[PDB]
Parts: structure tokens; sequence; C-alpha cells
């Protein structure tokens, strides 16, 4: 949109339907620039790395990613213990992502 | 309120009464202006069946922390808390009140 309106608002909640729960969390991050911009190739060679066990090929790239492949970020200990005495089983069904008020420095 | 605890009302379930209706026994064969008095000894048996619809109120806490819960302990024992016991005599170990769940004030 623009510079001086917010692209979204601060979503953390939970709700609990009869079948289904309803995990919804925010959080503010920081991204630096990472590798000043380039690819590199790593190696167990480029670490110091010795042994035949640890050894590794691959590259670090100056991208950053988003996870969020823990319980806790989404449920409270207060909705996990809701959800392991009141349930015999769970399971995700779908997702809703969101990236809003960019600010680059 | 019922200082002892529970529900006051000016109707509360009525007072469900029974009982055996006598039977005579063999009475004189002369008229006789008494009530009897020799009966033939009674009693009954049945089932009773009660049915109860109690309305709830659900929590809507924002607490972080997880709750008290009332639970039972894992720890090895001769007996099953509230079951039967080698006699097959029922037992309520302890009383279990309500109030576990927290609100503010």
């Amino acid at each position: 949109d623009g510079v001086g309106s917010s692209s979204g608002n601060w979503h953390c909640d939970s709700q609990w339907l009869g079948d289904r729960v309803i995990t919804t969390s925010t959080r503010t991050w920081a991204l630096p620039t990472y590798n000043n911009h380039l690819y590199k190739q790593i190696s167990n060679s480029t670490s110091g790395g010795s042994s035949n066990d640890n050894a590794y090929f691959g590259y670090s790239t100056p991208w950053g990613y988003f996870d969020f492949n823990r319980f806790h970020c989404h449920f409270s200990p207060r909705d996990w213990q809701r959800l392991i005495n009141n349930n015999w089983g769970f399971r995700p069904k779908r997702l809703n992502f969101k990236l809003f008020n960019i600010q680059v420095k | 309120s019922p200082l002892m605890g529970g529900f006051g009302m000016k109707h509360p379930p009525p007072q469900i009464l029974i009982k055996n209706t006598p039977v005579p026994a063999d009475p004189p064969t002369a008229f006789n202006k008494d009530k009897l008095n020799s009966f033939i000894t009674q009693y009954s048996t049945g089932q009773v069946s009660v049915e109860i619809e109690w309305e709830l109120q659900k929590e809507n806490s924002k607490r972080w922390n997880p709750e008290i819960q009332y639970t039972s302990n894992y720890y090895k024992s001769n007996n099953v808390e509230f079951a039967v016991n080698t006699e097959g005599v029922y037992s309520e170990p302890r009383p279990i009140g309500t109030r576990y769940l927290t609100r503010n004030l």
C-alpha cells in the first residue's frame, strides 16, 4: 500500500471449536545480510573437519528461511494442556501464512 | 445458596414417596370393627432410573501457563482409586471439589 499504512495486524490467539482448534501466532523477525549477498561452497575442509563420518559438501546461500516446525510455535502451554488432557488424537489440517509490516533499514 | 453447598431452589425436585400396599392375612369369619393388624410379610424390589441434563459454562481464559488439574497418581498401589477391592467393596478415597481452573477476580 503505502509507507504510512500498516500492511497487517497482530493476530495471536487460539480458537477451540468442537472437533477443531485453530492456532494463530504472530512474531517479530529480523533479517540480516547473509554471506554478503554471495553463494559460497562449504565443506568439512572449509570448517576444518577431519573425520570421515562428519565429512560433507554443500553451499551456503544469502537467503534466510522461516521455520515454524515446533509445537510451541503455535500452542501456548495452557492450550497444549487442554489438547493433551481432553483429546485422544490430533493432526494438522490447513495452513495460513502472512508476512507484513516490512521495514528495511 | 445452601450453606452445605449446592443450588438453592424455591421449587426443588419433588420428593418421590413409595410404599408397599398392605396385604391383609386371613381375616376372622366373624365381623370385627377393629383395624386389621395381621398382614402378609412382603417386600418389593425393582430398578430406578434418573436422567439429569446439566448446562456447562466453558472457560475462555487467556492464561499462558498450564492450569492446576485433578489427576490420578501413577505410582503403584495395591488398589486403583475409585474402584472395587478384592472383596468387591467400592470406595471413594478422597473428596473431590470443583475448583481447579482459574479466572481473574
